[PDB]
């Protein structure tokens, strides 16, 4: 009908220098006609190696593909830091429509490192506007899975903040992330306390940066 | 030396259009066939469609069949997209990708062998606008720069006129119900010297012509 | 080089 490619696992955190493994699934049959892409952050997606097992031009032979009819796989050896991409598999046994994998992505496996925290207070120049912005800062950790819990004057906050991660330090091999609770200017001036927990793998317990209004 | 360039991107409003165009170079043209993928933010790729290397077979997805009519005009090194209809469904990053030669009669091989990086499609109802700058004061510290209610993407950050690199993190900005952008850029620095040592950050939003500079302290 | 055809029209 179209074939639906599973890719496995959806991330696959590894140190440079191990052997990487990833897998592709059809839903029928798609005899060899399985392609692999590589995929870095706003590059071009690059060829790496079609007809499942042969490796495209320019290539290196650290990439490895095998496999036949549903079930596929993707090898690299010897992993580099520039191996550290998306990878998607593809079909052109039966199309259209021309059909990919979710994804897979391949991250650097560091040790844990906590966060620094930081609590930022909205400035008096935003709240002229009506508007109050409260920025809590994580700094360099790993692993990625992080949390961040909004309290005003103890009462938890949800549905009122944004979150964005960094994209993996490319020295660091650690992440950032930066949170923003925003708030109107009125709530804001009638609340006292503000606070910004943080839950980690590499704390042994969460911890609070937290100001007073006012001050 | 073999490339492919894609243009014609932009925002456009629900319902809105537009004309993509991919262009090829460092090889015949018309000995290939050319697809279209795309990626939505924060998802995988999808196919979309493809024109023949002679121009007369055309293939497009169930989801934008009278949408989207596919063109090329080998003469220039060019294909074309004409994307009626837009939705949200729409947005997102378009690439231009070869069909590898299939050695051939009327052939298509499926096989991607070259794609370009790709032009940006935004799919929105929000109107432009510049940002709104705002101090993360310090209070080794971090100080920053809140880059709020902007569109569209993207804004361009850089400290002390780009003399600081180090220490700094940008952070991808975050949707807002608005239809708005906000954004965050952080730099950890020295307790000692907030007495002295400037740290402006400079905000250029460059679709609405809209440049801030602002100077941070406790 | 040159690949495998898949389809045709």
């Amino acid at each position: 009908m179209e074939i639906v490619l599973t890719q496995s696992p959806a991330t696959l955190s590894l140190s440079p220098g191990e052997r990487a493994t990833l897998s592709c699934r059809a839903s029928q049959s798609v005899g060899g006609y399985l392609t692999w892409y590589q995929h870095k952050p706003g590059q071009a997606p690059r060829l790496l190696i079609f007809d499942a097992s042969i490796r495209a031009t320019g290539i290196p032979a650290r990439f490895s593909g095998s496999g036949s009819g549903t079930d596929f796989t993707l090898t690299i050896t010897r992993l580099e830091p520039e191996d550290f991409a998306v990878y998607y598999c593809q079909q052109r046994s039966m199309w259209p429509p021309v059909t990919f994998g979710q994804g897979t992505k391949l991250e650097i496996k560091r040790t844990v490192a906590a966060p620094s925290v930081f609590i930022f207070p909205p400035s008096d120049e935003q709240l002229k506007s009506g508007t109050a912005s409260v920025v809590c800062l994580l700094n360099n950790f790993y692993p990625r899975e992080a949390k961040v819990q909004w309290k005003v004057d103890n009462a938890l906050q949800s549905g009122n903040s944004q979150e964005s991660v960094t994209e993996q330090d490319s020295k660091d091999s650690t992440y950032s992330l930066s949170s923003t609770l925003t708030l109107s200017k009125a709530d804001y001036e009638k609340h006292k306390v503000y606070a910004c927990e943080v839950t980690h793998q590499g704390l042994s317990s969460p911890v609070t940066k937290s100001f007073n209004r006012g001050e | 030396q073999v490339r492919l360039v894609e243009s014609g991107g932009g925002v456009v409003q629900p319902g809105g259009s537009l004309r993509l165009s991919c262009e090829g170079s460092g090889f015949k043209f018309g000995d290939h066939g050319i697809h279209w993928v795309r990626q939505a933010p924060g998802e995988g790729l999808q196919w979309l469609t493809v024109i023949s290397s002679d121009g007369t077979d055309e293939r497009y997805t169930d989801s934008v069949k009278g949408r989207f009519t596919i063109s090329r005009d080998n003469s220039k090194n060019t294909m074309s997209l004409q994307m009626n209809n837009l939705r949200p469904e729409d947005m997102g990053l378009y690439y231009c990708a070869r069909d590898g030669k299939c050695g051939g009669g009327r052939c298509y091989s499926g096989l991607l062998d070259y794609w370009g990086q790709g032009t940006m499609v935004t799919v929105s109802s929000a109107s432009f606008k510049g940002p709104s700058v705002f101090p993360l004061a310090p209070s080794t510290a971090a100080l920053g720069c809140l880059v709020k209610d902007y569109f569209p993407e993207p804004v361009t950050v850089s400290w002390n006129s780009g003399a600081l690199t180090s220490g700094v993190h940008t952070f991808p900005a975050v949707l807002q119900s608005s239809g708005l952008y906000s954004l965050s850029s952080v730099v950890t620095v020295p307790s000692s010297s907030l007495g002295t040592q400037t740290y402006i950050c400079n905000v250029n939003h460059k679709p609405s012509n809209t440049k801030v500079d602002k100077k941070v302290e406790p | 080089t040159i690949y495998n055809t898949t389809l045709k029209y």
